[PDB]
């Protein structure tokens, strides 16, 4: 539903064969709290606390 | 149970929910609710739900003992619609697929026997049983394989335990014997004398034939709680 | 195209001024777009408003010059 | 309000259908394919995620507070691995608030199977 | 020459052996040549297993684990990286890499 | 300390929690002409003054390359036009304009073998800060080009129109368009 601000716990690492996509583990700030690996883009460090529109469309860990 | 009380979709705009109750031997008799279209020209709802088949887990049927026989399931078919409540009879039992798979291992010999038994009642049922061999404690070799003499003796043994156990007993006695796992236990004790064995369990028991109108059999199966015997 | 560029307003002087004043803040090219007049024309009109005390130069440059009316209420 | 949801996973499309314990009467059905225009996306869990969300509204309206899970692949002579949408199917129901009862494999595994398409050389792709 | 002394087939005292099928290729391969792995894995994704177990109304219901055997043909396995082309010295080792899951 | 020592610099705040750390008004200081190694390390550009990055994207298309002086003067003339119409701090409107204009969703190949499908991806807050500043900058340029309205009037309105959320802003419509494509291949 409404986009949820989440919090990065660790930078899993770049992927996508261009390193363009870096996977991040995020925890929803509003109550909830769930450790889910989500694909991000751009320069991302730690505690970036990004916000995602999709919510439960989590992505697989890099293989 | 929603449509009979209030608003639900176009099919379930005229539908009913009927309580389903399992046999007396099981700790929790209620199985669940059955969706059924309301009475119609020839489609009387109670006649429609006369022969529906439910698949119940023994853990659901006899709760509080889930860790034991969580794998074992019992298929039960309604025979009567009295009191607005479906009364069911035992029509099949099978171990779960997750367990069936965990039963086989490399370096083991599997013995499966099928023996159709005419019961002391009208029903005719085929008892499918399975057994596996296991490593003896000393085991210099790594394979639980036995010579033919053990294989034949053990299979002859399995038929004999069923012969003096499930061979001449009625369906209510059978339900108690397959539920307490009693008959499965007997094969293991006999097999234990014969060889080192594992997984000696009756995997499946199917109703091959049903005596017509087992209404009298459904009185004893369902309401003979007083005659628990 | 806002073709007229010689103090063209003849009886629309007041109209051009009502428009100019209706806007709390105006720009030389905002006049030219809103109305049908050239920006060079606006430069001479804006002058008779600033001097009268109708509009105040907030920001000044040879390029962009921004004017806001002192009152209008 | 126990009921059973049979979830075809397989490949090509995902079928999420909740039914009576007997299986005779279907409380609800939805498909991953209905949600996605592109044919390839039909088995994908994102299509399936949107799909079981739609089914939850229909089923919870018709009671069905609790469901049992039976999940099957193509089975028979094909795959025997659930494939793509099966993992999403339990997950989306958990997001919905439907309560799990017992989980099982409904694969139609074949004892002594019939021949399968492909030939001895196989699909030479 | 003889790349493998086992000739690529664990066939001893047999003459002929049963036939099996590549899961993806659907090719026909002799049973001896087939890769043959046994995989035991959770029915639900292991990531969602904990939440499913907590939601499972049943007391002490363990998550069911699927038990299946996957057999692929040599060509099929090399593409799917089930087994890897190995150096002539490395071929002689017969022990599973990094120690059946 | 006030931006350009004209529009009062107050405690301008960020309404987003994602764009809070990556947008910086604390180190805002008269004239965004500070000569700094902001394009250094990987994350130094985060601590940049919000107006300075917006000013830097004004010298673009090769026509004005390196003309920071002119770009600051255009930022200055725009800042006043915004201040006149909305009657508040441009530095507050500029913060709202960037946060709203940043596309929230993006899509990427994910390099899935041959397939080039743009599977949806989440955005970096920093990347969002840049795209928003870039969208405001390139939209402002498109609006001008061969038009009577000069860039200063175009830049001011583009910030003012991005801040509300109006579809008309190129900055907002780029955010909307990208996220509509991102759901389409999610």
């Amino acid at each position: 539903p409404e986009p949820i601000n989440a919090r990065v716990i660790e930078v899993l690492g770049r992927t996508s064969s261009r390193g363009g996509i870096t996977q991040v583990k995020v925890e929803f700030m509003t109550g909830e709290k769930r450790q889910i690996i989500r694909n991000v883009i751009g320069p991302v460090r730690k505690d970036d606390i990004l916000v995602l529109m999709e919510s439960e469309r989590e992505a697989r860990r890099l293989r | 149970k929603k449509i009979t009380q209030r608003k639900n979709p176009d099919p379930y705009l005229k539908k009913e929910w009927y309580p389903v109750i399992a046999p007396a031997h099981f700790k929790s008799r209620h199985i669940g609710q059955t969706p059924v279209t309301k009475t119609a020209g020839l489609r009387v709802a109670t006649d429609v739900i006369n022969h529906r088949v439910y698949e119940v887990n023994l853990g659901d049927l006899n709760p509080g003992a889930e860790d034991l026989n969580g794998n074992t399931k019992f298929y039960l078919q309604t025979q009567l619609v009295s009191d607005g409540k479906c009364l069911t009879n035992f029509h099949g039992m099978d171990i779960t697929r997750h367990k069936y798979g965990s039963l086989f291992r490399k370096g083991c010999d599997c013995i499966d026997v099928f023996m159709d038994i005419p019961t002391t009642d009208g029903y005719l049922l085929r008892v499918f049983v399975i057994a596996f061999t296991d490593r003896f404690r000393f085991q210099r070799r790594k394979n639980c394989h036995v010579k033919g003499r053990v294989i034949r003796m053990m299979r002859a043994g399995i038929y004999e335990t069923l012969h003096n156990e499930l061979g001449k007993v009625s369906i209510p006695v059978l339900v108690t014997k397959l539920s307490n796992f009693e008959v499965n236990a007997k094969l293991t004790e006999a097999l234990q004398k014969i060889t080192m064995c594992r997984d000696v369990m009756i995997r499946r028991v199917k109703v091959v034939k049903r005596p017509r109108n087992t209404m009298e059999l459904l009185s004893t199966m369902h309401d003979s709680n007083q005659v628990r015997n | 195209v806002d073709y007229p560029t010689l103090f063209a307003d003849e009886a629309a002087m007041n109209e051009a001024l009502k428009f100019i004043k209706n806007s709390k803040c105006i720009t030389h090219t905002q006049i030219c777009e809103r109305l049908r007049v050239s920006v060079a024309l606006a430069k001479r009109v804006m002058r008779q408003l600033v001097k009268s005390g109708d509009f105040a130069i907030v920001s000044k440059s040879s390029r962009m010059t921004i004017f806001k009316n002192m009152t209008k209420k | 309000a126990f009921a059973v949801c049979h979830i075809y996973a397989g490949k090509n499309d995902t079928f999420i259908h909740v039914t009576d314990l007997s299986g005779r009467e279907t409380i609800g059905r939805v498909s991953g394919g209905m949600k996605v225009k592109r044919h390839c996306d039909e088995p994908s869990a994102y299509a399936a995620m949107q799909a079981t969300q739609d089914l939850i509204e229909i089923i919870t309206d018709r009671g069905i507070t609790a469901v049992h899970i039976k999940i099957r692949a193509d089975g028979g002579t094909g795959k025997r691995v659930y494939g793509q949408g099966g993992s999403a199917a339990i997950r989306a129901l958990v997001r919905g608030g439907i309560k799990i009862g017992r989980i099982e494999d409904s694969t139609p595994i074949p004892t002594d199977r019939t021949r399968h398409k492909g030939g001895r050389r196989g699909r030479r792709l | 020459p003889v790349k493998r002394r086992n000739n690529g087939r664990s066939k001893y005292n047999c003459g002929h052996t049963n036939i099996v099928r590549c899961q993806n290729c659907h090719r026909c391969v002799p049973k001896d040549k087939v890769i043959k792995r046994f995989t035991i894995r959770n029915i639900v994704d292991n990531t969602i297993a904990d939440d499913v177990l907590n939601a499972c109304v049943i007391q002490g219901f363990a998550i069911p684990k699927l038990y299946n055997k996957v057999q692929y043909c040599v060509s099929c396995s090399i593409h799917n990286h089930i087994v890897r082309v190995r150096s002539r010295e490395d071929r002689k080792i017969r022990t599973p890499p990094k120690r059946n899951s | 300390v006030a931006l350009f020592n004209k529009w009062p610099l107050t405690d301008v705040k960020c309404q987003d929690e994602s764009l809070e750390a990556y947008i910086s008004i604390d180190n805002h200081s008269f004239v965004p002409h500070s000569a700094g190694r902001w394009s250094a390390k990987r994350f130094r550009k985060a601590k940049c003054p919000v107006v300075e990055r917006l000013t830097n994207s004004l010298m673009m298309h090769g026509r004005n390359s390196g003309k920071k002086l002119m770009a600051m003067k255009t930022v200055g003339e725009a800042f006043e036009l915004i201040n006149l119409y909305t009657g508040k701090n441009p530095v507050q409107v500029l913060v709202d304009a960037v946060a709203n204009s940043g596309p929230r969703e993006d899509s990427c190949r994910i390099g899935k073998g041959g397939q080039v499908r743009r599977q949806s991806v989440d955005v970096s807050p920093l990347r969002r800060v840049n795209i928003g500043i870039y969208n405001i900058a390139t939209g402002a340029r498109k609006a001008a080009f061969r038009k009577v309205r000069p860039f200063a009037e175009c830049l001011a309105e583009e910030i003012m129109n991005a801040a509300a959320g109006a579809d008309k802003s190129y900055a907002i419509s780029q955010r909307n368009s990208v996220e509509r494509i991102a759901v389409s291949n999610r």
